[PDB]
């Protein structure tokens, strides 16, 4: 009986802590992903405007 | 959206630029048609001396 509860508690805490550590890491991945996405969106917006200005100029031609 | 709307407005601005340029060219063409009349008269005389032997 003693060897069981301890193992459960050992294993259990290794697992809660591990799960929350993973949460942190993701909190990290997402955090990273959000920054990348934001930059990509800005560039894409830039894409649209730039290319449409090119299209304008061609229309003027 | 915001970039997209901005681009749409830019397209409208380009159309305004292009619409205006064509009108200016048309006015210029009208003036030219009015202008260089001597070419017309003399231009008319032009063919005459070379059209026949």
């Amino acid at each position: 009986t003693i060897r069981n509860s301890e193992e459960l508690r050992g294993k259990a805490i290794e697992q809660l802590e591990k799960a929350r550590a993973r949460l942190k890491k993701v909190e990290m991945d997402a955090d990273q992903f959000r920054v990348n996405g934001y930059s990509e969106i800005e560039r894409e917006k830039m894409n649209l405007i730039n290319s449409t200005y090119k299209t304008l100029e061609q229309f003027e031609n | 959206l915001e970039v997209e709307a901005k681009l749409a407005e830019g397209r409208k601005k380009i159309e305004v630029e292009l619409q205006e340029a064509l009108g200016s060219l048309e006015q210029q063409k009208e003036d030219t048609i009015k202008s260089l009349d001597s070419q017309i008269s003399a231009l008319s005389d032009d063919i005459v001396k070379k059209v026949l032997p």
